[PDB]
RNA sequence: AUAAGUGCUGAAAGCAUCUAAGCAUGAAGCCCCCCUCAAGAUGAGAUUUCCCAUUCCGCAAGGAAGUAAGAUCCCUGAAAG
RNA sequence: GGCACCUCGAUGUCGGCUCAUCGCAUCCUGGGGCUGUAGUCGGUCCCAAGGGUUGGGCUGUUCGCCCAUUAAAGCGGUACGCGAGCUGGGUUCAGAACGUCGUGAGACAGUUCGGUCCCUAUCCGUCGCGGGCGCAGGAAAUUUGAGAGGAGCUGUCCUUAG
């Protein structure tokens, strides 16, 4: 996980979503997994 | 909701009964499934075609419409054809064995892991390296398959573990 | 010239309020008013002019928003770090009578008379109450 | 749950078959009797009330006479409930005897701990002394009453007072030996309270 | 029962998606379980057993007086202080 | 540090002792994601404050370094918590001395040796222990548990298995 104020697509296959009112990236690359915090 | 609006053909062998409070019971050759839906949705059955209707184009309704349609479709498919989920044990000495109704997994722990299936779910072990979870309810088939996968989820260094059939496990190089 | 109610003049009816499907606050504000006796023209500030209230179906009280999970009933035990908490959900399931009582208690006056007014509240989990002898009338919430 | 009441005779010791030396306590328990059976109907919980120890008819009163009348026994000096017991395996009047227990059986054992009277925060609260030397005028006082900020002492500042005479339960003691011609148990270890003091033995809660 | 986390099924958004509806799992932590106190819990709870409806004024209200069951004073003491 | 708002008809000041309590920005232990994670070890971030979190040498010290441990040797707040609880080594009275400055008396965040720490607890608070009345008759026992307190740590070895 990256938990960070700035959450963004790193690659092209990054996909910003929203779960539980929290901005997350998801991406086949598990490095790129983001949550916003 | 393209999904919601799509029309659901009921096969001749499946009877859908609409009960009070939007409770749909779906009966077919493989058994019966009962489920309550949200009141706002309008589920019609005309000439062996199930259609779902949303009261308004509010965010919630557009979402509910597609969901309801999808769930009813899964119920009809479930009682007719059934759902199966297939698992592949990858590993030296990794073996599944059915003991009565219990699935027993030997996956490199110091003890065997027993899984008891819930009602309506059959686990088959066609080979020592393959497990097939069968059932009517797509959710429950999925849940049990995930539970079995959880015992030893696939690792990236040699792909060892329990995987779904046709799962692309990401691989990293060790030494 | 202004008349004043006193123990000799006051006469208290018994009212049953069904809490089923009612908003916690909105029920509680009304009940508190009846307990104080704000609905009677003989209302006198320095005496308890109000009516008894039975609440039934306290377990079926409703909360809007995410208040079931998020509304927390704190309490302190007056020992250091003695702060306990229960969620509204936990209150409603296990302590429904306490939940209503707490809500109403906070809406009454606070001194000796206000404590006295609270004694006429009787709250119950299920549909039945044991106060058949008091011959309680139904009271619909004005809303 | 099995239970019985008893008096603490006092300790002694017992070689085991292996030859190991076992310290025991000697709980004389001349048969307990059942006096009441509480139920979920009546009392709102299921229990049995045991009586122990024949009281003299001088030392009794009409309310103690009256209460034992159903069981049909003499007034009992000690009366203690047991909850959790299997209700249908007793009857009011039934005697409860040490042979309910077995050797090697685990037990919990209650008593009232031996009283000390008023005690210092050293003994009472196992607190450290101050220095005894080095110009110290602080030997056995109980420490600082706490921070300034609150302008009050924090409830649970531990202080000298009356010590001992608490209900205490020790757990998971062995029954070493049962004697029913004497009405004794032998219990590996040391249980709360004086000699003659009332000891309750139960089956252990954590088995 | 939850946290982080992992999900299942699943649309909004023909796909995907742990979430919107719905359904799981999951911490030495939370609530219990264990130990102790506890009805001044004035919201003063419950159960068992005992005593039993006395004599006076006073129009009654009420007050006074002997007692019942029971307890105490005083006394012998300690396992208590 | 700045400011000079309370206290100069007095709010005792460092360190230690005794007694703790709180925060979490977590030192250990519990649960996780990512890893330039093979394993054993680690790194980093997330949840988690329940409990735990050492004995010495030197120095008035705090701090720090060192020795030996430990699962760990957390960081902070509480009048840099705690002197009507203790100490009084240091700082900060009067003596004396060194270096230094000063014509001098003297002086020095320079040093050195020596140098009085008062108080019978009224109230609240804390810890124990009684007496009173209450609890719609008077009693003797046994109780339910609203509620409150306590406890909460962790090593090593063997086996699984070389
Ligand atoms: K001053
Ligand atoms: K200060
Ligand atoms: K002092
Ligand atoms: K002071
Ligand atoms: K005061």
């Amino acid at each position: 996980m990256k938990v960070r104020p700035s959450v963004k697509p790193i690659c092209e296959k990054c996909k910003v979503i929203r779960r539980k009112g929290k901005v997350m990236v998801i991406c086949e690359n598990p490095k790129h997994k983001q949550k916003q915090g | 909701s393209r999904v919601g609006k799509k029309l659901l053909e009921i096969p001749s062998d499946v009877t859908v009964t609409l009960n009070d409070n939007n409770t749909v019971a779906v009966k077919g050759p493989k058994g019966e499934l009962t489920r309550t839906f949200h009141p706002d949705m309008e589920i019609k059955v005309e000439d062996n075609v199930l259609t779902v209707a949303r009261p308004s184009d509010q965010k919630e309704h557009r979402a509910l419409h597609g969901t309801t349609r999808s769930l009813l479709g899964n119920m009809v498919e479930g009682v007719s054809k059934g759902f199966e989920r297939g698992l592949e044990l990858v590993g030296v000495g990794y073996r599944a064995s059915k003991s009565g109704n219990k699935l027993v997994l030997n996956v490199g722990y110091s003890h065997p892991v027993e899984i008891v299936p819930e009602e309506g779910i059959e686990i088959e072990v066609p080979s020592q390296t393959k497990v097939v979870v069968k059932g009517t309810d797509k959710e429950r088939v999925g849940a049990i398959a995930a539970n079995i996968r959880a015992v030893r989820s696939p690792e990236p260094y040699k792909g060892k573990g329990i995987r779904y059939e046709g799962e692309v496990v990401r691989r990293k190089e060790g030494k | 010239t202004t008349p004043m109610a006193n123990a000799s003049t006051i006469e208290r009816k018994w009212l049953v309020v069904d809490a089923a499907g009612k908003t916690l606050g909105r029920l509680s504000s009304e009940v508190a008013a009846i307990l104080r006796g704000k609905h009677k023209p003989t209302y006198t500030p320095h005496v308890d002019t109000g009516d008894h209230v039975i609440i039934i179906n306290a377990e079926k009280i409703e909360l809007t928003g995410k208040k079931l999970t998020d509304k927390i009933y704190y309490r302190h035990t007056q020992h250091p770090g003695g702060l306990k908490s229960r969620t509204a959900l936990e209150m409603r399931t296990n302590y429904p009578e306490k939940m209503l009582e707490l809500a109403i208690k906070g809406m009454l006056p606070k001194g000796s008379l206000g404590r006295q007014m609270f004694k006429k509240l009787n709250v119950y989990r299920g549909s039945e109450h044991p106060h058949e002898a008091q011959k309680p009338e139904v009271y619909e919430l004005r809303g | 749950t099995k239970g019985i009441l008893g008096r603490k005779i006092g300790m002694t010791q017992v070689f085991a078959e292996n030859g190991d030396l076992i310290p025991v306590t000697v709980i004389e328990a001349a048969p307990n009797v059942v006096l009441q059976k509480k139920t979920a109907e009546n009392d709102g919980y299921e229990a049995i009330q045991l009586g122990f120890d024949d009281k003299r008819e001088k030392l009794s009163n009409k309310p103690e006479k009256g209460h034992v009348a159903k069981a049909e026994t003499a007034p009992k000096r000690f009366v203690k409930e047991l909850r959790g017991v299997e209700m249908d395996a007793y009857e009011v009047g039934q005697e409860v005897k040490v042979e309910i227990f077995s050797a090697g059986e685990i037990v919990d054992v209650t008593g009232v701990s031996k009283g000390k009277g008023f005690q210092g925060a050293i003994k009472r609260h196992g607190q450290s002394r101050g220095p005894m030397s080095h110009g110290s005028r602080y030997h056995r006082r109980p420490g600082s009453m706490g921070p300034v900020d609150p302008n009050r002492v924090f409830k649970g500042k531990l202080l000298p007072g009356r010590m001992g005479g608490e209900q205490i339960t020790v757990q998971n003691l062995e029954i070493v030996k049962v004697d029913a011609e004497r009405n004794l148990l032998l219990i590996k270890g040391n249980v709360p309270g004086a000699k003659k003091s009332l000891i309750t033995v139960k089956s252990a809660v954590k088995s």
